[PDB]
């Protein structure tokens, strides 16, 4: 997949780095562009990869 | 006004 | 103006450069000192300015360097 | 025109009543403090409450009439009553009236560009805003130890001064119609006069609230304030949103205001003064004052002397002591041992002689001191607390914050402390610390091991293996030391304990001063050797725009340039003093005796000969074609005149670039040879400046003509002068004795005189005869 997403507040202090394996752990927790673009590839989406 | 390098330390 | 220095409106200091002391041309600068360079600062009070203050600092420290 | 002639009738009517009339006459005029002191003592129980009382009725408000009524419709809008012919309450020219009438004005109010007016009047708290707007910011949460009580400069501003002097400054630029002629502040400190003067004085608005706030403007608030250890003066003025027991926030030290440089510079100016003095013994006393008083420092906007510089600094440094005891500064509450400073919280006892031995079989006297004493140590991110009892170390602990600066700390505090494993480290000490080279000067003996430890790294860990060693017993885990400056408390030194924390430091207003001894040791309070010596041995010479003068040993004079300078300095110092001087031929409007002064033909030999006349003959035009009154710039009439003195040929060729000995100086331009500043008086050639003061009609001062124009003294009042106002003094001509109005009402006399001179000299020198 990648190197991943990484979370942020407004206070642009504090970052939270995502593996591409955890994405489906934070979910809706993506933009909705993302979050329409991940869900179809959830069906081929293996731990760290996709078929 | 056409007047480029000026300073010099001299 | 996404250039990295500006082009028409630059400014120029003339200094004739001797073969030994601009070979380094770091020192250049060094040299350029000597004359009317070092004397020049700017006030407080910027125009159209983002952050007068840290520039002048880091101004201070660069004639002060 | 009638508010002069109403107050005239005015005070005809208090001087026909004889009550009133006694009370103005018997007495100096300050019994007006004591008279406003007996009015309006009455306040209100209430703060808020009588407030809110207050503001209960529709109509409470004492407010001014004739600007209403000038400006503005006193009726309302929503037939809401607004103003009435009666006067009540309290009988005074002022009309009550409703508080809405404020907020109309505020809106419909016809008024147009007073925002440039106002800021730099506040430029105090408009700075404060600036500041804040250039940060960055974090969050987060910790038990922090903050520092509980330090007395540190808030809200600092450029160019701070005391409260007298400033006082000086606020009745100078509120009104020069009542002000006395201060002497000491004005001479020096002009420029920062100009300023200020230039920009408050010809807009007349608010003038009591513009000198109470310009009070504040300089003076920063040094109380007694925890810190959580950003001690720059910038971030005390906001430290609530910034830190505090449980707070913590970041990128904060970046955006500063360029005092707090500023000051680390005089440090290294004292420094290579005191450096100065270092190299001749033959005299310490004598030098150092002199290289004092002839130093001038340029702070960013202003020129200043070095001596009120330091004499009124903040900041008490280990060399500012040393620069301060020359002069007649009062700075006490500070101790300064090599680059540790140190305070006096406990005890007493006399100094006494003990020779002890070294391990070169030699003896040498030590001084140490029998008392039981507790002060409070403090080095760089290190603070702690000792007792002393008797040359040994009492009781001790350590609040610092880092390893190495604990084990500095224990270090030089042993070196104060003086014990007796002092001695038996001598591993080379004589061959070397045991002389100092200066003139055959043997060095004080604490100083001389404190700089053995000072050489290398071993021999920091030679007198920390000095004090006793042991394992620490439970309960003393997190207290003990390790010789490497850790908590782990396997091993740890004897007679010392960490604290988790910081140590709070001691305060006391006191002001002590003593003179200073041959080899810059100041006795002062009758002992207490608070001078230190040489604190740090730095040789170095770097220095940006700072000026220097007479003989100062250090070589920044060529022989040509001081030959200009020099012969400039003649001129322009020798003249002003009265007839057959600069002032007198230009009031006289004759330059042909200015062209043939004796002080020009020192200057001719200097010029480039193969040009000589053609100079001679722009010059002579320039200095003849401003002759013409209102037209003339005083500064280059002192830059073209040497020319002149040559016959004038025709040249044809152009003048601008004057070779003096191959040298160029041009009208206007300023340069290397010549500074012309702008919108100020003096002037730069190379690393030094000069300036004449008492007569300048140039006519970029016109803010103070009236305070530029004092070269005068006073004599005796015995013929009647006419009463000049201050403007018509400059028409009085040399030699002329006149009569003034002088500040608060008291009126002297004066002439057109040669300044005041030697004002310290005169007496240092006889002293210095009668031995």
């Amino acid at each position: 997949l990648g190197q991943g997403i990484r979370l942020s507040n407004k206070r642009k202090t504090k970052e939270v780095i995502i593996k591409a394996e955890k994405m489906g752990k934070y979910k809706n927790l993506m933009r909705e562009e993302y979050k329409n673009l991940f869900e179809p590839l959830e069906k081929y989406i293996q731990k760290d990869v996709c078929f | 006004a056409a007047a480029a390098a000026a300073a010099a330390a001299a | 103006y996404t250039h990295k220095f500006l082009m028409e409106e630059a400014w120029m200091f003339t200094k004739i450069s001797d073969p030994e002391r601009s070979r380094a041309g770091e020192i250049l600068i060094d040299f350029f000192k000597k004359g009317n360079l070092s004397a020049i600062r700017p006030k407080d009070k910027p125009l159209q300015g983002k952050y007068p203050i840290h520039y002048k600092n880091l101004w201070n420290q660069i004639k002060a360097a | 025109m009638s508010l002069l002639l109403t107050i005239a009738k005015e005070y005809k009517r208090l001087c026909q009543d004889a009550k009133a009339a006694q009370m103005m006459t018997v007495g100096t005029v300050s019994n007006y403090t004591t008279f406003k002191k007996w009015t309006t003592s009455r306040k209100e129980k209430n703060p808020s409450l009588r407030m809110r009382w207050a503001m209960s009725s529709k109509f409470p408000i004492i407010a001014n009439k004739r600007m209403l009524e000038e400006a503005q419709i006193p009726k309302e809008h929503n037939n809401v009553a607004l103003w009435e012919d009666t006067e009540d309450v309290s009988k005074r020219d002022h009309v009550l009236a409703s508080a809405s009438c404020i907020n109309y004005w505020n809106f419909c109010g016809p008024c147009v560009n007073n925002s440039e007016v106002i800021k730099e009047v506040y430029k105090s708290r408009f700075g404060r805003l600036e500041r804040r707007k250039e940060i960055m910011w974090k969050e987060l949460r910790f038990t922090l130890v903050d520092r509980q009580r330090r007395r540190v400069d808030t809200q600092p501003v450029e160019q701070r001064l005391r409260t007298g002097e400033i006082k000086d400054l606020q009745m100078w630029t509120l009104f020069e119609d009542e002000a006395p002629l201060a002497s000491k502040f004005i001479l020096d400190n002009y420029g920062l006069v100009k300023e200020m003067r230039s920009k408050f004085a010809n807009k007349p608005l608010n003038k009591e609230v513009v000198a109470h706030m310009l009070e504040k403007q300089f003076n920063p608030e040094s109380r007694f304030l925890p810190v959580f250890g950003a001690i720059r003066p910038e971030r005390m003025e906001l430290i609530h949103a910034l830190g505090g027991e449980t707070w913590i926030q970041e990128a904060n030290t970046a955006g500063i205001s360029n005092v707090d440089q500023r000051k680390n510079d005089i440090r290294a100016v004292c420094r290579k003064v005191c450096l100065a003095a270092n190299a001749s013994i033959m005299n310490a006393k004598s030098k150092l004052v002199e290289y004092i008083k002839s130093t001038s420092m340029r702070i960013g906007e202003t020129e200043r002397k070095l001596e009120e510089l330091i004499l009124e600094t903040d900041d008490v440094s280990p060399e500012v002591t040393l620069c301060k005891s020359a002069l007649g500064g009062q700075l006490g509450k500070t101790l300064s041992f090599g680059p540790m400073l140190l305070k006096k919280i406990s005890g007493s006892g006399v100094k006494v002689k003990d020779t002890v031995y070294i391990q070169g079989v030699r003896a040498v006297q030590f001084e140490y001191w029998s008392e039981q004493e507790e002060f409070y140590g403090e080095y760089k991110s290190a603070t702690a607390l000792f007792s002393r009892k008797e040359r040994s170390l009492e009781w001790i602990t350590i609040g610092g914050g880092i390893n190495e600066d604990r084990k500095r700390l224990l270090a030089m505090c042993m070196i104060f402390c003086r014990d007796g494993d002092y001695f038996k480290d001598a591993p080379a000490t004589i061959t070397m610390a045991d002389l100092s080279t200066k003139l055959g000067r043997e060095i004080p003996y604490q100083y001389v091991m404190m700089n053995w430890i000072q050489k290398s790294e071993d021999n920091l860990e030679a007198l920390l293996y000095s004090r006793g060693i042991v394992e620490t017993n439970p309960g003393k885990m997190g207290s003990s030391m390790g010789i490497d400056g850790s908590k782990r408390a396997i091993k740890s030194l004897r007679a010392v304990t960490i604290q988790s924390g910081k140590i709070d430091m001691p305060e006391s207003k006191e002001k002590i001063h003593l003179e200073l001894s041959d080899n810059l040791e100041a006795f002062d309070s009758s002992g207490r050797i608070v001078a230190t010596i040489l604190d740090l041995p730095s040789d170095k010479k770097v220095t940006f725009q700072d000026v220097s003068f007479q003989h100062p040993d250090l070589a920044v004079l060529r022989d040509e340039k001081t030959a200009i300078t020099k012969g400039y300095e003649a001129l322009i110092k020798r003249l002003g003093t009265g007839d057959n001087d600069i002032p007198s031929l230009i009031a006289k409007k004759d330059y042909l005796s200015l062209y043939n002064l004796p002080e020009v033909k020192l200057m001719a030999p200097l010029i480039r000969p193969n040009r000589k006349g053609v100079y001679s003959r722009v010059a002579r035009k320039l200095v003849s074609t401003q002759v013409t009154t209102g037209h003339y710039s005083l500064h280059e009439l002192i830059k073209v005149l040497p020319f002149t003195y040559f016959a004038p040929k025709q040249g044809m060729f152009e003048g601008r670039l004057f070779f003096s000995n191959d040298s160029f100086v041009e009208p206007g331009v300023n340069n290397n040879v010549f500074s012309w500043s702008k919108a100020d008086s003096s002037k730069i050639y190379c690393h030094g400046i000069a300036i004449r003061v008492p007569l300048v009609v140039g006519d970029e001062h016109m803010d103070t003509s009236l305070a530029l124009l004092e070269g005068f003294s006073v004599c005796e009042n015995d013929p009647r002068a006419p009463m000049v106002t201050r403007q018509d003094l400059i028409d009085v001509g040399f030699g002329q004795k006149v009569r003034l109005f002088v500040g608060q009402g008291s009126v002297r006399t004066f002439k057109r005189t040669a300044s005041q001179r030697a004002a310290s000299s005169d007496v240092n020198k006889n002293v210095k005869k009668i031995k």
